[PDB]
Parts: C-alpha cells; structure tokens; sequence
DNA sequence: ATCGGATGTATATATCTGACACGTGCCTGGAGACTAGGGAGTAATCCCCTTGGCGGTTAAAACGCGGGGGACAGCGCGTACGTGCGTTTAAGCGGTGCTAGAGCTGTCTACGACCAATTGAGCGGCCTCGGCACCGGGATTCTCGA
DNA sequence: TCGAGAATCCCGGTGCCGAGGCCGCTCAATTGGTCGTAGACAGCTCTAGCACCGCTTAAACGCACGTACGCGCTGTCCCCCGCGTTTTAACCGCCAAGGGGATTACTCCCTAGTCTCCAGGCACGTGTCAGATATATACATCCGAT
C-alpha cells in the first residue's frame, strides 16, 4: 500500500514553509522578460538596472501576497474554504482599485 | 448748532449742523472742509454705531457733543 | 578660543544635529530654522531607531543569531502595535510575512 | 564622499544591544527608515509652517508634527525625549 | 529584440506559493489567469512611472531610484533600494 | 381593510428616495453634542465654530455612506441581502482600519 | 456643563437613513452598535487632529480650517469649506 | 512704457499667469522658477476647470436647471471615469451619491 | 483683500457654457479644487525639480509633474494645452 | 634604465627606475621628488591600468616608455 | 481511541568561507565668534461671534404587533482540485567580451532674481431682477390582492 | 389577468433673496533695466548591461486517481419590516453677554551671513569568527488498520 497524504496537509506544510522563509518565489529570468516586454511600449529602448528589476519583482510580489491575504479573507468570509476568482474581484473593489 | 468730531487721532474740529441733519450729512461736511471720503470714517456716538440712514436727533446729539470717530482702511 | 565641543554633544543626543540642521535648511521646508528644532528632531530620530533596533534585536536573539536581519526587522515592526501604524504602507525587501494561518483553514 | 547614518544606527545599536551585530543591508533598511521618517516630520512641520503663515521651523512645530505624525504611546515618548534634549542643549 | 508572450512565464506552481504566502489552502483553476491579469495591470502602473522619471532624467535607464519613488508615488513604499 | 406593502419595496422606495436627496440624514444638535462631548477629552475650553461642525458632519456622514457600501457589497457576496456587524469588520479589515 | 451618553444621539433611523442612502435595504440589529463604534472611532481621530491643530495655532476655537486640515491629513480631502 | 498686457492675455489664457507665478514663488517650491512654468500650470489648470465645468453644466440642463449645484459637481466628477481617478478621496460637502443598486437587490 | 479664483472660474464657464450660473457653493468648491490641484502639481514638481539636484522649477518639470499626476487622456491633453500655451507665451 | 612618465597636465618627469621594480615602487619615488601621495595616481601604460602588486617588468615596459598618468581626488 | 510504519522536522558536530567589525589617514563639513536686521514676542483695542437661555410647533423618534421573507442548518452529489510520478524544459551558473552610456569636469551664455514707477485688474460695497422653492390641483404610474 | 389605492410626475401660480452687473480705488502685476550664476553643451573615461556559449539539474508539466467540498435543494423558525399610536426634543425664532480673534504698533533678540580653524566622518584594508552547508541522529506527525 503506497503512503498518500490526505488532500489539504501538505498545504499547510508548503504554508508554514512559505511563511517562515524570505526567498524571493517568481522565476527571475521570466520575471525580467516580462518586465522588459512590457516597458517595450512606453520607451524603446531601456536599459533596467539589475537593481531596480530586483525592486520591481520585490514591490510585485509583497502586493501579490496582501491581495491574495485579502483574497482568502473573503474566502472564508463567504463561508468557502478555496479561493475563486469573485474573492480576488471583491478584494479588489474594496481596496478601491477596479 | 455745532458739535465736535474727536477722532482717533486726537484732532478734534468744529463742526456746525442743524438738529434736521443726518448722519450720512455729516460725512460729506468733511469731506468739504478736509477732503477725507466719507466712506473711510466710523461715527461712533454713545457709544453705538450711527447708521448712514438715520439723523442726527435720533440719537439725541445735544450741543458740545464728545464724537468718537473711527477711521477705516480699505485693505488689510 | 575655547574648545569645540559639538551639538549633539552638548545635547546628550548620538544623531548629528549638525547634519540635521543642514538637511532642514537645504530641504525648501522653510525659508528659516530655529536653534532648537534641529536638536528636538534628532532625539525624536534616535528614540524611534532605539525603539525599533530593541524589538530588532530581541527578535534576533529570539533565532539564536547575533546579527540583525531584514526578516528580523519585518519581524519587530509587524509584531509592534505602533511601528506597525507607522509602517503599515511600507514593505521590507526580503521580509517576508509573519507567520498566519486561520483558525478555519486548520484541520478538524 | 556619501553620507548616512549608519554610524549614528551603530552607535545607538552599540548602546542598546552591546553584544548584537547588524548587517548591510540592516544598515540600508534603517537609512530608509530614518529618511522616510525625516522627510514625513519636514513636511508635516513645514505645512504647519505655512498655516499659520510663520517663516520659520522651530521646536514648537517639529513637537506639533510629531504629535500629529507618531501613535499614542510613542508620541508622548519621542516629545518627552525630544523636550529633554531641548532643555539640556540650551541649559548646557 | 521583440518579446511577444512572456507572461505564461508567470507558471501556474509561481502564483502557487506566493498565495499559499498569503495563506490559503485551496485554489481554484480559474486563479491563475485572474492573478496574471493582476501584475499585469499592476507594475504597468509602476512603469509609466519609472519610466517618465528616468525620461524626465534623459538617461535611457531606469535606476532603482526610480522604482522606488514610483513606489511611495503609487501609496507603497519600499525600504533598502534605496532612499 | 389595510393596504399593506410587502417587506422591501418601502425599503427600496426610500433607497431610492435617499440617493436623490443631498441633505444631512443625522440631527444637527445631537451630533453637536457628541462632538463636544467627544473634545472634552482633549482641551477643557474648546469653542467648535459652526463651519467647523458642519464639516465634521458632512465628512462623518460620507464615510458612514461609504462604509455602508462596501457593507452592502460584502453582504451580496456573501450570498445574503441582509447586512451584518460581520460584513462591517470585513469591509474595514480589508479598507486598513480593522487591525 | 458635563455631557455624557451623547453617542446615542445617533439614533437608529439616522442609521438606517444612512444604509439606505449607501444601498442597503435590509438591516440586522446589531449594525447600530458596530456603527456607532465606528463613528466614535473616526470622530475621535479627526478631532483629536483639530485639536491639536488648534491647539499649535495658540486658540481656543477649533476652525473649520482645523477640520479641512484633519481630514486632508487622512486623505479624505474635503472640498466646500475654503480647503 | 507702452501700455500693460498680461501675460494671460499674450499666452491666450483665462487664469492668471502672474497670479500663478506670485503662487509659486511664496510656496517655498524652491528657490528659482522658470518663466513658462506659470504658463504651464495656469493653462493646466484652466484646461482641467474647463473639463469638469462642461460636465458639470450638462448634469445641470439634464436636471433641468441653469444654475450649477454641488449635486451636479458630484454627478459630473463621479460619472466621468478620467476625472473620478482625480477625485477619488474627495468628498464634496452637500454632494450626495449617485442613484445605484446592485441588481440582486431588485425585486424578483 | 482676500484672493480666489472665482473671477477666472465664471469667465471659464462663460466660454464653455454661454449662459449658466454658479452658485455660491459651486464656486467655493471650484476654488478648493483648483487650490488642491495646484498643491499636487507644485509639490509634484519640487520633489522632481529637487531628485535630479536642480534650483529651478520649469515648464519640462511641470509638464512631468502632469503626466504623473494625471490619468489616462487627461494627461495628453493637458499637455498639449499646456505646450501650445507656452509656445504662443513664446511667440510674442 | 629611464622610463619617463607623461602625467595628464603635460608636464613629463625623468625617472629612473630598475629592471626588476614594481608599479608600486614608482609611486612612492615620485612622492620623494614632488611630494606627492602615491595613492592619488593611476599609471596607465599599454592602456591597460597597472596594479600595485605588479612589476616593472610583466607589462614589458622598455626603455623611453610613454607612461601616461591619472590623477585622482579623494572627493568628488 | 490506540499503534506503528513512514514521512518530515528538528538537533548536535565539523569545517569554512566571505561579510562584518575595527584601524588608519585624510579632507571637507561642522564648529567658534561677531553683526545686521527683519521676524516674531508682547501689550492694547474692537467687535464679530459663539454660548447660554426661553417659548412654541411639530417633525421625528420611540414603542408595539402581526407576519412574510430570509438566515441557516441538513443532506446528497459529482466534479473539480490536491497529491504523487515520470518526463521535459529552461532556469541557474560560470565565464568572456564590447560598446552604450552614466557620471564627472571645463566654458560660458542665456535666464531668472532684484529693484524703481506705474497703472489697470480685481476686490469691496450696493442693488436689483429673475431662477427657484413651495402650494396645490392633476393626471399618470407602480403595487397587490383578485 | 385588473381595478383600488397609494406614490409620483406634472403643470400652473406666487413670492423671495442670491447671482450677476455696476462703480471706484488701490495695490500688485507689468515694464524695464542690471547682474550673478545654473545648467547647456562638449569632452572623456570607466562601469555594466547586454549578448553569447555550454553544463547541471531544479522546476515545470502532463497524466491519473481519489475525495472532500461547493453547490443545489429543502425545511424551520425567528426577526426585521411596515403600519399605527404616543412622546419628545429638534428646530426656528428671539434675546442677553462676554471673550478671544483679528489687527496695530513697539521693540528686542535670534537667525542668516561671513570668515577661520580643525577634527570627526568617510574610504580603505585587513583579518577573523558567524552563519551557511553537509552529515548523521533523535523526535513529532500523519494516516491506515484494529
């Protein structure tokens, strides 16, 4: 009989894992290609210090982590237990973003 | 019949009205004699502020009146 | 003449009141600056850094290190009531977040 | 040659905890602190300034902002430690 | 020189482990595309900003000391880049 | 024999009502009072010009509106029409207020 | 002189009269006891910066440009009152 | 010297160019202001007041009426989606809301 | 001798709108919003004037100011006023 | 053995130096004629930057060599 | 609940490399001393304007009650997502190179500050007529028990 | 499905006070000169951002299965709403009064300005131990089986 970990406790390992380290989470690379392609339409040509991309996926990925802490609050608000993408829309309209 | 206008200054002149007279008459008498707008000076008698409309009996102004005349500045 | 004797000395602070003095006025704050302003900002800076390097130290004492870090930092000023107040806009490269999980989401 | 304040962090830090270190970019991250916090206290003193149409900041506006700026409790602290620094640079 | 897609580049298992750093423990499949929309429009907001101040500079570069002072422009500050 | 309405259609009549009218929905000596009340705390003699009351209520009464909103919006979503102190803690813990 | 209980000069139709120009049409009982803790809340932090705006001014009157001040502040600028 | 003419009038403008500029040097902005920088903001300004008058006027004739009101201010500055980011945290005294209800709550 | 902008906020609206009025009210709220916008762009434009070590503030700095300060279509055409007011300022 | 070194304001010394002599020595020979620190130059020969820890002789620096030197300022 | 294999987490030991802490040398920024002069402290004065009190009206608040709709717990289902595995893919790392341009310096020209005189725009005061608020009869329009 | 009935649109009439127009005077915006310097521009140098290549392997990905959870439905009951009746104090108008906000004038003293001196803060180099990494081992947790 092969060992299978109940659905939901490995989550929670990868969230107390993910929680207690400071490693950046978003590929580099791709990060600066996306970047890069998406300043393409302001300026041509750009040179982005390393720094400043380090700084741009930092601010991104702080604010990916407060949307999607808002996100599961309004999970749980609505009596759910997974997030869906009305919880992200609702987080969204109250912070008064869309 | 002459009262006397005291203003801040400390400079008081002789004025001569007449009891029918009003307290916007006054104001021009000045300005013949001085000058001055009429709009510039405050009359204060008996202490209460005179009203350009009314006269100069209705506020019972005996002879040898103390006329307390404030001047105003247009612009602070 | 007599000996020089600095500001910040004579004032018992450990921040350059000098320094401060020239930022206010190089800083188009204000046309001019007192005497004693300078001074009263560079306690109220050294209070606050005392007040956080405490919490920031306790924290790193707390992981069994000597060193101080930018997690045990994000660590002190999210766990203080008022620093959190102070720095609730601010976000800490390489910080991360406390640790938080809701009671819901934990097993029956 | 640049300027900071990362021997006056040391100092304090030295003072506080005398057998904890810090790092650089410790030192980076309480340089931001102190700029931020500086700049916040400027302008909120400086906008005072103007209100009352005052030229100049002294330590009645510097108390005023930072009675504006800091929470409850850190306030009362920061204008006490700021007070008594004020009294012992024009005692002494 | 010319970047077409780059944005599938943001995986599936890369919006994963950032939201389970908020902390969630279930996530739908419709997330994915929603979180991508999002920081799509988001860092656009920062560039234009960046961008714009390193134009302003007239330098064809955009320095750290333009993401931060884009960033507590957009209302969120970023402490050790920096001011 | 009484004309009676249904439950919610005087309620959707005075929504309706509301969002046309600009006055002030809350009793100007009442608030008065709760102002002074509330600065007694601060100074002993404060004398609270009127604009300066008229403007507390007016900015009191925007953010309760605003408030009630984002209320509404959380009591929608939580697939409910009634609102609840529930809906108002998470309107505010995401806004930044709540703590 | 002494004033006291005044927070529930607050009633409960100027409650629902709110709710209702915000778009709620159905109400629970207990809001009025969160919404009066709110306003309180909110009330005391714009007074409090009034005060001490009044206060640093060297008066005994609280303006209305104290209150302009206060809630421009807090980023909830109101226009209307000479701000 | 030949007769005054405002700089409002040779830069083709409404609001006051020296105005703005007397604005600008008592503002402590800093310590030197370039010539067409009052220009600039004074047709700025003027352009952005422009902008929302328009809208503002045209709620007042929808509504009937030749007078602009704070409700009509609201109306126009809430129903254009450019100006609304502007004026998102401004609050307009005797402004009211605009008329919106969320579809689930219509009678069904 | 208090100062507004009340003249230039009616002759404004009398060249848009031929015939409309303004109540006192509408006209305090105009004045409060033009001192707001010329607050943000000002302060906008020191604090970038100030980043890049410059004295002066200048029409490059206040048309950046713009593009930062205003959103979407607002900012293109709130330069182009601006430009083609400066340049006719120029001509003559 | 004469190598002659070209400074950046164009005034060009004699100096002598030795076969097996480092950059590092030069530095302080022109400090005992001048008085010059001899941190606060930056010898470029070959137009590749000398280093204190090198010789005379690994960049093959021959006889009426055309030494062009940089100097520095502590400060900007 | 109870046990135990299996998994992951945490802990003690050895080494070990680079970043942090302390010195040294120097040089510009901070300190010491005196002046000119305007900014602000301070004492009066007036009067706007805020506070307190009082009497009448009635709009609004408070209380009570009947019930219809809505909150909410319950139960079934089927489907969508978590978990694990083998495979693919490109991220990560290292090393090299080049040239585009960030950054620093020397000249100097245009540009903004500053000051004297003046006048025309705009702010203050009055004043008057029409937009606008209210009253009421009116027809229309939505709701609700049939 | 359709009248009964309450809400609301609507169409005149009447009286009121606020916006817009007019008059004046006065002050700050303008014109016109000087003058010191801010940065515009050219030159140059040295960093570093980009572009390339190969090699290793961690991360992503497609697949398959199961299970728990979102949803949809259903039944209870309870509580908030709508309507009527009684109470109250908000509100409008009026009146008395003092206090402190705003303004003006006098003056004094505190800060900007300038020169001169020197020492403490920055750059630098160096050495050394603190956290990182690997390795082996004990301990807490999970879930399937009883």
């Amino acid at each position: 009989k092969p060992h299978r970990y109940r659905p939901g406790t490995v989550a929670l390992r990868e969230i107390r894992r993910y929680q207690k380290s400071t490693e950046l989470l978003i590929r580099k690379l791709p990060f600066q290609r996306l970047v890069r392609e998406i300043a393409q339409d302001f300026k041509t040509d750009l040179r982005f210090q390393s720094s400043a991309v380090m700084a741009l996926q930092e601010a991104s990925e702080a604010y990916l982590v407060a949307l999607f802490e808002d996100t599961n609050l309004c999970a749980i608000h609505a009596k759910r237990v997974t997030i869906m993408p009305k919880d992200i829309q609702l987080a969204r309209r109250i912070r008064g973003e869309r | 019949m002459q009262i006397f206008v005291k203003t801040l200054t400390g400079k008081t002149i002789t004025l001569e009205v007449e009891p029918s007279d009003t307290i916007e008459n006054v104001k021009a008498k000045i300005q013949d004699k001085e000058g001055i707008p009429p709009d510039q000076q405050r009359l204060i008698f008996a202490g209460k502020q005179l009203e350009d409309g009314r006269t100069l009996s209705d506020y019972n102004i005996q002879k040898e009146s103390t006329l307390h005349l404030v001047l105003r500045l247009r612009g602070g | 003449r007599a000996k020089a004797k600095t500001r910040s000395s004579r004032a018992g602070l450990q921040f350059p009141v000098g320094r401060v003095h020239r930022l206010l006025r190089k800083g188009n704050y204000s046309e001019r600056v007192g005497a004693g302003a300078p001074v009263y900002l560079a306690a109220v800076l050294e209070y606050l850094t005392a007040e956080i390097l405490e919490l920031a130290g306790n924290a790193a004492r707390d992981n069994k290190k000597t060193r101080i870090i930018p997690r045990h930092l994000q660590l002190a000023i999210r766990n203080d009531e008022e620093l959190n107040k102070l720095l609730g806009r601010v976000t800490i490269a390489q910080g991360g977040v406390l640790p938080n999980i809701q009671a819901v989401l934990l097993p029956k | 040659r640049k300027e900071s304040y990362s021997v006056y962090v040391y100092k304090v830090l030295k003072q506080v905890h005398p057998d904890t270190g810090i790092s650089s970019k410790a030192m980076g991250i309480m340089n931001s602190f102190v700029n931020d916090i500086f700049e916040r206290i400027a302008g909120e003193a400086s906008r005072l300034a103007h209100y009352n149409k005052r030229s100049t900041i002294t330590s009645r506006e510097i108390q005023t902002a930072v009675r504006l700026l800091l929470p409850g409790e850190l306030a009362k602290h920061a204008v006490s430690e700021g007070t008594k620094a004020v009294t012992k640079y024009t005692s002494a | 020189k010319v970047l077409r897609d780059n944005i599938q580049g943001i995986t599936k298992p890369a919006i994963r482990r950032l939201a389970r750093r908020g902390g969630v423990k279930r996530i739908s499949g419709l997330i994915y595309e929603e979180t991508r929309g999002v920081l799509k429009v988001f860092l656009e907001n920062v560039i234009r900003d960046a961008v714009t101040y390193t134009e302003h500079a007239k330098r064809k570069t955009v320095t750290a000391m333009d993401v931060v002072y884009a960033l507590k422009r957009q209302g969120r500050t970023l402490y050790g880049f920096g001011g």
